């Protein structure tokens, strides 16, 4: 019937482009900045192929001057430069970007990254100031004025009364009076130091020190490394580059840069630093800082590495500081775990290097074996432990089948709390007999990857506290079958002291100094796993079996069939080795003042005391 | 579709996950392994899954596709035998992943054969001589057609676009609703033997959840008997049981409505080469509304809870 | 000076609010139905003046037809509708809202809030739809068609060939080739119970059942916070709670309140009764917009459930996250107090206090480490154990109502256990004094006791570090006496240990332990060594013997015989040392030789030579 | 204008540690404890505890501190300076001890100034980080969570 066309309210499309877009009011400083840069990439590209164009001002610069007793923040800069036609045609009208339509204008492979794209980023600085006087110089032109006070309408005016400037526009930005905090030192250098830092053209800021000379300070003193190969870059460049993207004082342990190109263009520069920082990693978008707080980028076990991400071609907000539905962050989060596992294979070629590492990020790497899945076997080749053959240096996985004898079919490991109680533990007495290599687990997010992974080329991964079997010929299983029928009454005389206390008492022969010993029923939290979790400030059945060639086995079992089931010197000794087992294997102690009672009864004994 | 993006400047995404399996579902299947007439064949009858991405979109007038699938397909077909004619068997293949980078011998492939004898090795060089190269050449070809048929959806024709940057770059009543249903299969630290009785003592019941109500006087759980769980809200009622291999309850939230009551099917996959369990859980009749609160309930009231009272397992 | 105006560059400008904001898609659904709302609460508005209004179609109501035979996502409302000039200037033009130029035009003090205020919303609908055909009727015009393809033009056609509607707006949206998730009633109903799960008129939603149709309400629930909290019941909060969170079990406490001034604000605060280990959703004109403030709720009460309904809240143009403006920090005070405030009204029960404190005893005791303003406030509600209460909990205030008139001093002990800290032996000093000792089980006890060190002017002492008591003219001359003739004991028992203890002193705090060790009042406590050593995410001791007890009497007599570097004295004291690390709460390093030392002296007990 | 640097600004800290005012003094002075929370230090004299008008490096070396003046467990007043940092910027941090008996603790006022106006966020947070959270984790002199 009647086709109409779709209109704008100006009077209302200014106020929600300006105040409800940005959710932070110092977003202004950046797109001016990256305005300052586009124009200035004009005025290079074109200098390519003209000379004369740049010889008004052959100096590439972007100077912020701020005068607070005129409430005045200045933002010069050498670029392009605006006509009389583009002050109304660009900057004139919403969602114009005369940028882009330069990116459009010549062929495809330039090398040109201009930043505008949208064209509603100069808008942005009404948020803080009221009234706008930018002023611009075009070559091609005179120098004329734009001002404006987002009030839908602006004017442009001959310039006759300010200084004459070569090339370039001058931005001056009249700050409100609740806004005026943008005309320190301090505030200016933090949205620099967030937003366009990496900037490729100096940025200059006119401060004014004390009697009281103003001076031009460079902010962006650090270039950005990821326009660069890596083979060129140095180890000093990548030493201050670390201390760039992040406010730690050390140097970096490690540098992983690689670029991908292909489909998806991204480079990424990763840091591994020296300690724990206990988001890291920043994306940067046309070599600007778009955010931090990315979650579909980088694992939170994989988080303690530091660097930032260059991904110049990517969906970006109105709001210019978030990504619209990151189905290409799982690109590059494969990517970025992919790149970081091959450099911590590379750190694992060298010897010093790879000590740092392991020492100062133990926790991460174990972490991943517990949280991530497909890439869980790669980190399990990382774990470095000690062993009974390897108590100077940390051994791996890898190292331990190497060492296996031909009978042996299983990775036999102990945790405990430290490594003084797992070394000296009677679980190894027999696996040292059987020249088996048992490793050592000290800290408590061992058990958390251990009980993930389950397999290790094949080797099934069991814990020598629990209750596991071992392999014997047959005439030893003969005869050991006649000695546990014949302390079958000696088993049944220690279940019913302790009662509930233990699931079973059964005679095992994997002891041979240690009188008895505790271990868990296969199922349930082990002797070290139920320590931690009853010690977390955030947040299993016992098995008594005895050694029957100790000598105090052997004497209780001459006290059973004497009828000493129930006397009452028995009684109090098979206590006390069932709380002392409780002790050497791990277990938490109950009511310590019983078991200290029983001792203080030995020393008396000892000490003539009636 | 319409696409209004002047010059094809801004990024316009274009899901292609359905497209993506109706494309597999003709071509991995049919593919045959030599002929039925030799003593050793193989083919492909069907797809098992397809999970992943699979989108296409432009920045600048080239159609990109980061593309990432986990193909799975099942394979049937007969080796030959020492006695007899030939026997049949089944397997399936695996693949981690398929790529829009990934070149020919990027390709992986997890052979899971069913029934692993020692008569069947001569399985695994039958589908690494033939059938692997065939697959390789349609997992390539699985990126050209991919630009070539969702290609033109976006990126409107040259002939609208007046950018030469762009152009370079271009190549009924008030009721109710139904119901659906939910699958799952937690991981437990413990035999089937104690994690039948978690779910049937009366006694271990309160532990894990603290709050019960039965209404008869007996030890364990039976059949055709309900309780309430957590205060009244839960109401379940156990009507099928097997010897700590199956567990039928008639799950039932206070919040729904009468003619709604969901049907837990519990089955124990018990290995004792790991020393673990994997409890099968098959739920259905639970409301569309309510699939997504049922179930990330479920790992706070019924796994965790359990791993946790009990000890059945480490959670981090 | 030539002055022009603003312009607008249409072909781009569309393409700013299609493809470059609404970072995600399913928000075309939330700002549809809150079209509708905003339709219905304008002929409602107008009913209490003029009933003739709402006589076409007087059943208000939000319906959703999805029909996947043609991939339409039919949005049929019975609000105020458009005229042939509404769908050029309202529907037509960016940034012009309607809705907004009709609240201007009401009266002083309405009772009617309505969403749109922006004008921008009604253009994503284009994620997933291609074209849409706006099918509107108002009571003074006829029924239009609002047909257009997200380009720079729009069709205005009047309605000849659809079915006929009394009033209200009818959308059509033809859904695209990869949006047509949003035809089934899976994804229906996700996004209407993540986003308008509180309109407060029905939505109703065609679903096929297995080809009977039928009408489900979505929103089953009404909001609670437009209501007064006194005429609300118990059985109306529990269904409220399980509708913002997919708790099955019902609240222990509900704190519904309202500020009133310049930052009028609702918010009903539940709190469950088993810990969730965000959870408060914030909402804007009956409308959710985001649950990820971290500066709404503190960390350490992130526990408590429910949602917070403000007004003044300057939103973006995705409505989907808060602007910075130095406001948020005011509801978080506000929601702090309040809290505080209901944590004390349920102190006033017993059987409810039960409940919270054995639930939460983690999340109280955070706050007195974190907080600091309301530090003083969370001391009132820490419930411990100790040697007068071993069968219920007291709290602070009553520790000090029981404190004779000769403390000065909150003494307590920390552990892994109760049974641990029970049968400690640096009970047996207080107890002789009359003095209350309280128990702490928990990791989190002594983060909190280590920042708090004040309670009504009583400095928080533990006993297991060392510290001194008040004794009488009588004992100091005795004890001072009996230090010296003891000196070389303890020197005996320095060099045997070596570093293993810091110094060894005469302690008169021991009656029946022969020995203890102590921290020394400036190190880590036996329980906080043992708790940072067993830290998954992540001092020096004092030999201090008792002179009453037999043991040491003996161990001092073989002293003067020259009995200092004798073996079976160095066996002996090297057994009581580690023999006290179990009581005092310390880790035994190589627990085999303690064992060895033990096996020893059972040989000798059984006559083994 | 002329091509130069930016001004000065000023912090104050106060970190509570539990460990008594003649412990702390020692941590700050004996080499054989540096070694212990900073993991890492270069001294060039063979001095057993630091003196006055002595330089050593911290962290690598990146950290350039001297020790100037200080007071028996009352003052220590350093010159911090980062490898980064100018030839003319170089800040003075002072190091004030209060012993509280009553409490068992001792809060550390901290008076640094000389902070560039562009590194003054970066030396507050690693300032808790290197030296707050350093010691109390090796030393256990203060409770972290
Ligand atoms: N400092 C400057 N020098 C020259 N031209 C400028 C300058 N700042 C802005 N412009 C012009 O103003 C136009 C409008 O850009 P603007 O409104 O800032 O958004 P945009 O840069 O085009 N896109 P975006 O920055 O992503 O929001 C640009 O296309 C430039 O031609
Ligand atoms: N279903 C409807 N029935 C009647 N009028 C409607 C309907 N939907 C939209 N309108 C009209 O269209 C105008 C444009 O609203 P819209 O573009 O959706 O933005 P808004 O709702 O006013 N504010 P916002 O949604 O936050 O951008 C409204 O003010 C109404 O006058
Ligand atoms: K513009
Ligand atoms: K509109
Ligand atoms: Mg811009
Ligand atoms: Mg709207």
């Amino acid at each position: 019937g009647e086709t109409f066309e779709f209109q704008a309210e100006i009077t209302q499309l200014m106020s929600l482009i300006i105040n409800t877009v940005y959710s932070n009011k110092e977003i202004f400083l950046r797109e001016l900045i990256s305005n300052a840069s586009d124009a200035l990439d004009k005025i290079r590209y074109q200098a390519l192929s003209d000379p004369k164009q740049l010889e008004t001002e052959p100096d590439l610069f972007i100077r912020i001057t701020p005068k607070p007793e005129e409430k005045v923040l200045e933002i010069r800069d050498s670029g392009i430069g605006m006509t009389k036609a583009e002050l109304i045609n660009n900057l004139g009208t919403i969602a114009k970007s005369g940028t882009k339509a330069f990116m459009e204008a010549l062929s495809a492979g330039a090398d040109v990254s201009m930043i505008g794209q949208f064209g509603v980023g100069f808008y942005s600085l009404f948020l803080v100031a009221d009234r706008v006087q930018v002023i611009s110089k075009n070559n091609e032109d005179e120098q004329y004025i734009w001002e404006s006070n987002a009030g839908g309408s602006f004017t442009v005016t001959l310039d006759e009364v300010n200084e004459r400037i070569g090339r370039g526009t001058v931005l001056r930005l009249f700050l409100k009076d609740d806004q005026l905090e943008y005309l320190e030192e301090k505030r200016i250098k933090e949205v620099i130091k967030r937003h366009s830092e990496f900037v490729a053209y100096p940025i200059q800021l006119l401060v004014t020190k004390e009697v009281e000379v103003q001076e031009l300070e460079e902010l962006n003193k650090t270039k950005p490394l990821w326009t660069r190969n890596p083979s060129d870059i140095t180890q000093e460049e990548y030493n201050a580059f670390y201390k760039s993207i992040s406010n730690d004082w050390e140097d970096p342990l490690y540098v992983k840069h690689f670029s991908v190109e292909g489909q998806l263009e991204f480079r990424a520069i990763l840091f591994i630093p020296k300690r724990a920082p206990f988001n890291n990693i920043k994306l940067y978008v046309r070599r600007v800082f778009i955010t931090d707080e990315a979650e579909d980028l980088i694992p939170e076990w994989l988080s303690f590495v530091k660097g930032v991400v260059d991904s110049e071609d990517l969906p970006l907000n109105l709001s210019r500081e978030m990504l619209q539905q990151n189905k290409i962050m799982k690109v590059i989060r494969k990517n970025i775990v992919k790149k970081l596992i091959e450099a911590f294979n590379e750190i694992a070629e060298d010897s010093e290097q790879f000590d740092k590492f392991y020492s100062a990020f133990a926790k991460n790497i174990k972490l991943g074996v517990h949280e991530d899945t497909q890439n869980r076997a790669a980190l399990a080749k990382l774990l470095r432990y000690n062993s009974t053959k390897s108590v100077d240096e940390l051994t791996s996985l890898t190292d331990y089948v190497t060492r296996m004898p031909e009978h042996q079919k299983n990775i036999y490991y102990i945790t405990g709390e430290s490594l003084k109680a797992v070394e000296k533990s009677p679980f190894l007495d027999a696996l040292k007999a059987k020249n088996f290599e048992v490793l050592f687990l000290t800290d408590p997010i061992d058990e958390y990857a251990f009980t993930q992974l389950k397999e290790f080329e094949g080797k099934t991964l069991v814990d020598i506290t629990k209750d596991f079997e071992l392999e014997e010929t047959d005439e030893e299983k003969a005869e050991r079958e006649k000695e546990i029928k014949e302390y079958e009454p000696l088993t049944k005389a220690l279940k019913d002291i302790l009662g509930d206390q233990v699931e079973k008492v059964v005679v095992s022969y994997k002891l041979l100094d240690a009188p008895a010993a505790i271990r868990t029923g296969q199922f349930g939290w082990s002797a070290n796993m139920e320590r931690i979790m009853k010690a977390q400030a955030l947040r299993s059945k016992k098995t008594f079996e005895i050694s029957p060639k100790s000598p105090i086995i052997k004497e209780l079992k001459k006290r059973v069939d004497e009828g000493g089931a129930q006397d009452k010197t028995v009684k109090d000794l098979t206590n006390l080795l069932f709380e002392t087992a409780l002790l050497t294997s791990g277990f938490s102690l109950e009511e310590p003042t019983s078991f200290a009672s029983r001792i203080n009864r030995l020393i008396s004994l000892g000490l003539n005391i009636d | 579709m319409v696409v209004n993006n002047p010059n094809n400047w801004h990024w316009v995404d274009k899901n292609c996950i359905g497209w993506a399996k109706e494309y597999f579902k003709q071509k991995l299947v049919g593919v045959e392994a030599g002929s039925v007439k030799d003593k050793k064949y193989a083919k492909i009858k069907s797809v098992s899954s397809i999970e992943g991405d699979c989108e296409v979109n432009q920045r600048k007038g080239k159609v990109i596709s980061l593309f990432d699938l986990k193909i799975t397909v099942l394979i049937e077909g007969h080796v030959d035998s020492k006695d007899g004619s030939a026997l049949p068997f089944e397997g399936s293949i695996n693949v981690p992943e398929v790529a829009f980078d990934s070149e020919a011998s990027s390709y992986q492939f997890d052979i899971s054969i069913f029934k692993e004898t020692s008569e069947l090795s001569e399985a695994k060089p039958l589908i690494r001589s033939e059938l692997l190269p065939k697959l390789r050449q349609i997992f390539q070809q699985f990126g050209k057609d991919l630009l070539a048929t969702h290609g033109n959806d976006i990126q409107v024709p040259e002939s609208q676009v007046k950018s030469n940057y762009t152009r370079g770059n271009q190549k009924p009543q008030n009721g109710s609703g139904n119901s659906t249903s939910i699958y799952l299969e937690p991981t437990f630290n413990v035999p089937s033997s104690e994690l039948y009785e978690t779910f049937l003592d009366k006694q271990r019941i309160l532990a894990w959840t603290r709050s019960a109500q039965f209404f008869n006087s007996g030890p364990k759980l039976e059949t055709k008997e309900k309780f309430e769980l957590f205060g009244g809200n839960v109401i379940s009622e156990l009507v099928s049981c097997e010897k700590d291999k199956k567990l039928v309850f008639h799950w039932k939230l206070k919040d729904w409505s009468a003619p709604f009551n969901s049907t837990i099917e519990m089955t124990f996959h018990e290995s004792q080469e790991f020393h673990e369990t994997k409890l099968q859980v098959k739920w259905t009749g639970i409301p569309v509304g309510e699939e997504d609160r049922v179930r990330a309930n479920f790992e706070e009231y019924y796994v965790r809870s359990i791993k946790l009272t009990f000890g059945f397992g480490a959670v981090l």
